[PDB]
């Protein structure tokens, strides 16, 4: 199995921006390939499903804050 | 013998309220009780993520495909009305007195030696230098933080309210009185000798402080910002929140008061960087450093342990920094 | 003959929670409809202010800790921007039957304890204790930090018959001192009403209202909760009004103890076993000396060695606040 995610790179947590679809097996694989594929410094990565539900986010050198 | 008291806590003197923002015309400043409040609104911003780039790929197609997706966002903004050019900022200040008495302590010998040290300060010279130093940060409108920058005039109006009624009034051109030098005036020494009487426990001091800052029609005013929790936590909308009280835009009562205690012009490694706020390990978040290190011997802890325990009374300008930290208040115990 | 292993006294002088409201001074005779003071939140950026433990003296960590600080949410209670007066209102209930335990484990110790307390009451009444409690109602000591730096504090006490006001009292709480116990022809009446309540004659319910000119928009201080942008401070609120805990009002009533085995250069303290104040961090009635509550109680009840007349007021005042006594 390979699941589909949406990797987004936004300015802050409550920003909307069109993201890029990946193909990943686990959520930890998505966090690894969202650790890279980040172009800028002071930005927030966000991992979502294909329908817009948030899964995790990371804000400029912190832990991945999981979204229960 | 004479270890430090493991619990020390001081209540704060000079407690201001939150300051509320209003708006009107500059020729209507004498009838400004019925000016409407500056409200916090919402607007949508979008911009390009143009931060500094991680050094993995210099290919043009990567950055060109990244900038095709914009960053959508909703912020809070506060503006003057388009027929109003003057911001009013109004708060009340209360100056308590009884500065050296702690609120919590353990040792009774340390507490009596501390009270006698602060009494031997106050009897030699009073609160005169510190009150002249606080009255300048009221007289210039330093508490207008970013609202002060680029104004045609700033007016400060101070009332002493001995009942509901006003006992004595003051008016200051806040831009003539600088933001660096503590130069002397007669009407400013009157306010200084009122603040020193309040600090010495003599009288009751409640000051009403009104500041008018002409900035121009419809211009953005700057209240204080709030943390983002409990405003959208799992899927949210707003990414910038401004502080309100009753949908009147406002500054927190600790950002004022931070501006009042910007006193400290005695800290070693400087030439002309200006006064900073009185803090133990005297530090600034914007410059990101402590101007008053413990590797040198100039901190509030290192001064106070020598001025109470070992009775090494410092230079009389450091005896303003220590008394200013005691007027500030705080948790100064071992933890 | 010996001390019962189960003793329990109930508290007399039951206070309620005190609800805080705000309005304008000189609108005090129409202050029934004043809006309550609401607890609200604000954000706080703090700074590194505490002592460092001598392994954090280095600039390389102090600069990194002052660079990225911590952000907190506190609960705050202020007056409105046009209201200058804090109104605080609670009811006090004075019960009586002061020496009778509610749980006991002996019949001879209980009988001799009741004999001893009846001997106390039949020698001198509750008048000396009730004078010192009426004095703590007259000055507004139950306004704790809401009293310091107040322009004027006025206290009104109504005595309630059925729902009607029998007698109303009116006091200037700043003229009546906080560190003495004097006499006044209108405070004697409040003292003897509380005395007739504690001795068991009448039913006494009081309605205490305190006003305090703090200033427009200034900060008022409700009682604070324990914590179960993480929140640093939580204030007590009953429905939406800011309020004061009933035990902190009750504490400021039995601060009547002026009989120490230590120095009397510190004022009254609260009646406690091993008479103690946390804000000074020491207990002023040590059991090294023979003037704490348990040693004086054991000597006055068991072996009939009475203390001095002033320490008997202390022992009875510990019986009025109640507690779990007994070995």
């Amino acid at each position: 199995m390979k699941a589909a995610y949406i990797i987004k790179e936004v300015q802050n947590i409550n920003s909307e921006r069109e993201g890029t679809q990946i193909e990943a097996t686990s959520l930890s694989q998505a966090k690894r390939i969202a650790s890279k594929e980040q172009c800028f410094h002071g930005t927030v990565m966000r991992i979502e499903t294909v329908n817009g539900l948030w899964l995790a986010y990371k804000e400029d050198g912190k832990r991945w804050v999981d979204c229960q | 013998i004479l270890s430090t008291a493991s619990v020390l806590a001081f209540e704060r003197k000079l407690d201001p309220s939150d300051a509320l923002m209003s708006a009107g015309a500059w020729a209507q400043r004498d009838a400004s009780q019925e000016w409407p409040a500056v409200t916090v609104r919402e607007k949508s911003v979008r911009g390009t993520i143009s931060n500094r780039l991680k050094t993995k790929d210099r290919d043009p197609a990567k950055l060109d495909a990244s900038i095709q997706s914009p960053n959508l966002q909703t912020v809070d903004v506060a503006n003057l009305p388009s027929d109003a050019d003057t911001l009013k900022v109004r708060f009340t200040l209360r100056v308590l007195g009884g500065a050296g008495t702690p609120s919590a302590c353990n040792d009774a010998a340390y507490r009596d030696k501390l009270l006698q040290t602060v009494a031997t300060y106050v009897n030699d010279q009073g609160f005169a230098e510190l009150a002249r130093r606080y009255a300048h940060n009221l007289a210039n409108a330093r508490f207008l933080w970013r609202n002060r920058v680029g104004a045609e005039a700033v007016e400060v109006r101070i009332n002493h309210i001995r009942q509901g009624e006003v006992a004595r009034a003051w008016r200051f051109d806040a831009l003539a009185i600088g933001l660096r030098d503590f130069k002397a005036d007669a009407e400013l020494d009157a306010l200084a000798e009122l603040i020193a009487s309040g600090l010495s426990g003599s009288g009751h001091v409640l000051l009403e402080v009104v500041a008018f800052a002409r900035i121009g029609d419809g211009q953005e005013v700057f209240p204080s910002q709030e943390l983002i929790l409990d405003k959208g936590d799992k899927k949210g909308q707003k990414s910038k929140t401004l502080y309100s009280v009753r949908d009147a835009a406002a500054i927190h009562s600790q950002k004022i008061g931070n501006a009042l205690r910007t006193i400290d012009t005695w800290y070693p490694d400087e030439d002309g960087l200006g006064p900073i706020a009185v803090e133990p390990y005297g530090s600034v978040t914007s410059q990101g450093k402590a101007y008053r290190q413990p590797k040198q011997k100039l901190d509030f802890y290192t001064l106070l342990d020598n001025w109470v325990l070992r009775d090494e009374a410092p230079a009389v300008e450091q005896q303003h920094y220590v008394i200013a930290n005691l007027i500030r208040g705080g948790v100064f115990g071992e933890a």
